RNA sequence: CUGGGUCGGGGUUUCGUACGUAGCAGAGCAGCUCCCUCGCUGCGAUCUAUUGAAAGUCAGCCCUCGACACAAGGGUUUGU
RNA sequence: GCAUGAAGGAUGAACGAGAUUCCCACUGUCCCUACCUACUAUCCAGCGAAACCACAGCCAAGGGAACGGGCUUGGCGGAA
RNA sequence: CCGCCGCAGGUGCAGAUCUUGGUGGUAGUAGCAAAUAUUCAAACGAGAACUUUGAAGGCCGAAGUGGAGAAGGGUUCCAUGUGAACAGCAGUUGAACAUGGGUCAGUCGGUCCUGAGAGAUGGGCGAGCGCCGUUCCGAAGGGACGGGCGAUGGCCUCCGUUGCCCUCGGCCGAUCGAAAGGGAGUCGGGUUCAGAUCCCCGAAUCCGGAGCGGAGAUGGGCGCCGCGAGGCGUCCAGUGCGGUAACGCGACCGAUCCCGGAGAAGCCGGCGGGAGCCCCGGGGAGAGUUCUCUUUUCUUUGUGAAGGGCAGGGCGCCCUGGAAUGGGUUCGCCCCGAGAGAGGGGCCCGUGCCUUGGAAAGCGUCGCGGUUCCGGCGGCGUCCGGUGAGCUCUCGCUGGCCCUUGAAAAUCCGGGGGAGAGGGUGUAAAUCUCGCGCCGGGCCGUACCCAUAUCCGCAGCAGGUCUCCAAGGUGAACAGCCUCUGGCAUGUUGGAACAAUGUAGGUAAGGGAAGUCGGCAAGCCGGAUCCGUAACUUCGGGAUAAGGAUUGGCUCUAAGGGCUGGGUCGGUCGCGGCCGGCGCCUAGCAGCCGACUUAGAACUGGUGCGGACCAGGGGAAUCCGACUGUUUAAUUAAAAC
RNA sequence: CAGGGCGAAGCCAGAGGAAACUCUGGUGGAGGUCCGUAGCGGUCCUGACGUGCAAAUCGGUCGUCCGACCUGGGUAUAGG
RNA sequence: CGACUCUUAGCGGUGGAUCACUCGGCUCGUGCGUCGAUGAAGAACGCAGCUAGCUGCGAGAAUUAAUGUGAAUUGCAGGACACAUUGAUCAUCGACACUUCGAACGCACUUGCGGCCCCGGGUUCCUCCCGGGGCUACGCCUGUCUGAGCGUCGCU
């Protein structure tokens, strides 16, 4: 078998010194230095363990050259919060304001008594 | 080491340029007593210390 | 060329350009172990290095 | 007209029966069977014969000049 | 109980390159020593140190700072 | 240079384990003995045990005597020349000497960021150099947007610019601190005596700055003319659209301000996916063997980044629906009315495969040229399958462990909000994270050694010194032993001999610890399979307790799997195509393919068989310390800590 | 930071039981767990060496080898 | 008979004493008694035709100018307008020049990273890029400007 060598002066198997084997058009196996695995955004809800969908999982600086569509979902809080928790916050906001009007008018009516 | 600062490299440059024998025509000059370079450094014998 | 250690690639390109009235495509510099700066000055494709070397006196 | 060297040969002795060839010896298995049939062929450790065979044996074993060369030299000294 | 004894006394299974005693097995540990191998030592070519050193280097007795290579009286003494 | 008369003194050596320098006997002595090993021929040369070339025999044996680095060295690198010295024998050789040459970057690092920490200022202290302190006793903002005021004439066209003012701004702490942490983006082929992801060729890309498209966006209403189509007027829209949804599409306005994410993280187990490697069955091309036999044995048999498609993997994502006779499901789990299964779909990864790159290049082989020191020119080939608890890397999934919870910051991004901005139907406008085009990327490092000879140890010192890659056989195995690739010449000498005494290894009749302080040393045992295992016990152990049997070769037998095929009465063209009481038992069957393991049996050998290698002697007690851990580097490993 | 041994909890199935629960087989993979590499260390031969390879090394044999583990670099502590 | 050994002499070596020499010290005395933000002391690197050290010097680099002097310098070479009298050389030194670090000064100490102003170039007409020049340290004095204070007051 043809043994390999590093192609850079970093000789230690660190996190930045990660390589994949590749076969060149020249009939030889070489190291190619891989980029670090990206991670999709965690939901801003802070409760759902899974990461968001519809967003590319790249390293942070890569996001600067991606188009807007590849980074966000076409929805309110899209690409920042999961759809499930957006549904909950929509009805939570609606219901609580409904209770506030319920309490306010109930308190408005609670003036005939003592 | 292959990794070196500019100051250390420039220091090593001067030490290589100085480590040469005397020109043979120095000896012919009047009142000459220098018969051989007494400040010759060999890389393996005496170290620079830097 | 052997050039001053102070000079950078922009200065080397500018110096060679109107010293010898030629155009320069690329400059690659190194500092050799004796402390000198050696510049590899690649001329534009239309200019011929052998022709320029004759006018300089290199050969 | 001899010698003692090498090789060869014989003796001695050590180990234990060589390669190859052959075998209706071989536990079994696989193919080809109708041609006879239970035949024939292939694989197969091992066994038997050839075969007390093969191999080694003075280098500090014994007897041999069978063969082949070699030997009448070389150097340093020594006297009452 | 020279002079044991309680946060240390007393005990423990498991563990220990910890100290000790016995038994089996095992052996050159020994009776009792032999032989073999490698690398030295040995000889040669080349190369080539150091410690140490008053002067040196054969004994017996004697006396002497009471254990002498030297002194005394004997024994003796032969290159390298 | 000296005598004599006086003067003056650093004025006389045998010693001081005196000081410095020199020199002997020892002595051509000790020694040039750690790590298996050299031999033949030729060349060059004055000269060969040692250089070079070829041949042979060996070793390292992928945890290397191999290939590359970090630190350190600093020219040792490479070529040529020399042979004084040096390389403890030699030398035609060298890491020696002499002369000349050699390190090429936007995308490999530094540079930037913070870490532990270091450290200014304000302040305090201090005789004082200074010290403490790092948000604390500070008026610690020097920036930006919109608007307003005045000038500017630069491109007086009208926006840049300038000063002021208003508005808002915690910089909640300067700065330094990593060539292994964080950190955008370069790969394939060729080239040198020595350089290379840096040069050349080709193909990309990131970041920074300021043209052409495309998007925004050209819709509708009502009248009129016209066969109609189309146009005209006039008014109203228009910061894109699609999907039930998860979310999708090439863009798809937006500030101060706020929220979030990424960067951003432990160790261990199990399993799965993807490579690379190894193995296998075939086809080629070349090579080896050919006494005999072997369709044999060996070698070789590519497609980079980036883009596009796709396979594959993953998903606590979504729609339908509503589950007990509970069901699904893993090696293990685990999941479910807070929605299982089942059906349809969405997203992420995509290192694999195909394509652009791309065969033109590389490589193999057979030829033909030459400028014979050409990136020479041709021909042909670079093929088809299988297998896996294999090994390494990678990616996932899912657990376990913790009185242990396993960085920060630079930097980038999404969202919430809606102050604004844009033009009135156009030759539209603000605007644009879509496509293409244009320009730029400065500075420093880059040679080589990286070690039984380039580093440290006074040296080419058996010591020390941080890493990556890792083949075949045997086997549990990066064990040991042998081999291939690659490397080397036995570790600063060679020849002859084979005495004693050694150092290292081994064997020994009979006895068996009688030796000795003491079984010190050596020896015995040893793997695996099947049996069998005591006292005691903190019930976990003791335990491989103890003790016993077996083990080779050959020929068989049995067992342990995967995939495919459900064919239904064809009357019959959109004797292939799809409809026709239907066949619809037991595919429980037939074909094919494949891997490795276990058990049993026969035969067989001079009873040999874990045949080398690898590889626990055991038991009965006593003392101490519970255990594991630590320790006197260089005399103590312990009962000591 | 090879490869193996032992086999904790949890889980599955079967059997027994009035129940409490029990028994059997499997799965699972815990531990400052065991054998034993690399690494780290340094027991004994009171072995080699002892003007050494070495101002502490070498050989065999050893201790440990998933942890109170081994290790590079950065950083902190400075002479009573 | 030799070796070998010892003694003594001759000669040869090995070694560097002795003597002679001295551009060096030591001691005493005298006159003077002067460094630096206009960048010192010290350090680094560089500079010669051949030159490594010492010395000298700073990119104008083993020296420029000037003055004095009056034909050399020299190890070799080269130049008759670089072999010079129109001034070689040496000395003096008042003119000019004077790299980097250094109290060391934009910040940091990596030739690491800025900011402001001016000039030239990129057809610059903006942004931006390159080159060049000037400036950008702490403390403190006087003065100026801009301000702060529910510090003390005056007017409205
Ligand atoms: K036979
Ligand atoms: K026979
Ligand atoms: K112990
Ligand atoms: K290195
Ligand atoms: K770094
Ligand atoms: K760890
Ligand atoms: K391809
Ligand atoms: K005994
Ligand atoms: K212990
Ligand atoms: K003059
Ligand atoms: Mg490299
Ligand atoms: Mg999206
Ligand atoms: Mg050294
Ligand atoms: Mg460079
Ligand atoms: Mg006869
Ligand atoms: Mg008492
Ligand atoms: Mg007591
Ligand atoms: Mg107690
Ligand atoms: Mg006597
Ligand atoms: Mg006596
Ligand atoms: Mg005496
Ligand atoms: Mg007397
Ligand atoms: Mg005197
Ligand atoms: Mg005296
Ligand atoms: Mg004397
Ligand atoms: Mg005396
Ligand atoms: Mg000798
Ligand atoms: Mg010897
Ligand atoms: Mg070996
Ligand atoms: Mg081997
Ligand atoms: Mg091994
Ligand atoms: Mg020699
Ligand atoms: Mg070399
Ligand atoms: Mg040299
Ligand atoms: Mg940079
Ligand atoms: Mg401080
Ligand atoms: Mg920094
Ligand atoms: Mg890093
Ligand atoms: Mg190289
Ligand atoms: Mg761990
Ligand atoms: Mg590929
Ligand atoms: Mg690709
Ligand atoms: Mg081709
Ligand atoms: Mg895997
Ligand atoms: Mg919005
Ligand atoms: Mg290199
Ligand atoms: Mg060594
Ligand atoms: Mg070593
Ligand atoms: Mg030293
Ligand atoms: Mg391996
Ligand atoms: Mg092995
Ligand atoms: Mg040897
Ligand atoms: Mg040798
Ligand atoms: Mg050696
Ligand atoms: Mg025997
Ligand atoms: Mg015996
Ligand atoms: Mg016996
Ligand atoms: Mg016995
Ligand atoms: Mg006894
Ligand atoms: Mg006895
Ligand atoms: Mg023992
Ligand atoms: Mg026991
Ligand atoms: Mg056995
Ligand atoms: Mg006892
Ligand atoms: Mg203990
Ligand atoms: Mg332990
Ligand atoms: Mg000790
Ligand atoms: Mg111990
Ligand atoms: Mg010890
Ligand atoms: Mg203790
Ligand atoms: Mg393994
Ligand atoms: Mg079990
Ligand atoms: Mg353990
Ligand atoms: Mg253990
Ligand atoms: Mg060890
Ligand atoms: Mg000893
Ligand atoms: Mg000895
Ligand atoms: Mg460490
Ligand atoms: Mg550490
Ligand atoms: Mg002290
Ligand atoms: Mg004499
Ligand atoms: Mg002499
Ligand atoms: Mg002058
Ligand atoms: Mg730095
Ligand atoms: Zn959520």
């Amino acid at each position: 078998v043809q043994r390999l060598t590093y192609r850079r002066r970093l000789s230690y198997n660190t996190a930045s010194n990660k390589t994949r084997l590749s076969r060149t058009p020249g009939n030889r196996i070489v190291y190619l230095y891989t980029k670090k695995v990206g991670k999709a955004p965690k939901s801003a809800c802070g409760v759902c363990p899974g990461r968001l969908r519809g967003v590319r999982a790249v390293r942070p600086k890569v996001l600067m050259r991606l188009s807007k569509t590849k980074k966000h979902v076409s929805r309110a809080y899209g690409g920042s919060m999961c759809a499930k928790c957006v549904r909950d916050r929509i009805k939570r906001a609606f219901l609580i304001e409904e209770q506030k009007i319920v309490v306010k008018v109930l308190k408005a009516q609670a003036q005939s008594q003592k | 080491s292959s990794h070196k600062t500019f100051r250390i490299k420039r220091f090593l440059a001067k030490k290589q340029k100085q480590n040469r024998p005397i020109p043979q025509w120095i000896r012919m000059k009047t009142g000459n007593k220098i018969r051989y370079n007494s400040k010759r450094r060999h890389w393996r014998r005496t170290k620079l210390g830097l | 060329f052997i050039v001053d250690v102070k000079a950078n690639k922009h200065q080397i390109k500018q110096a060679v350009k109107k010293l010898y009235d030629i155009d320069v495509a690329k400059v690659n510099t190194l500092i050799r172990p004796d402390g000198e700066k050696k510049a590899y000055v690649r001329l534009a494709p239309d200019y011929d290095a052998l022709d320029v070397a004759n006018k300089i006196g290199i050969i």
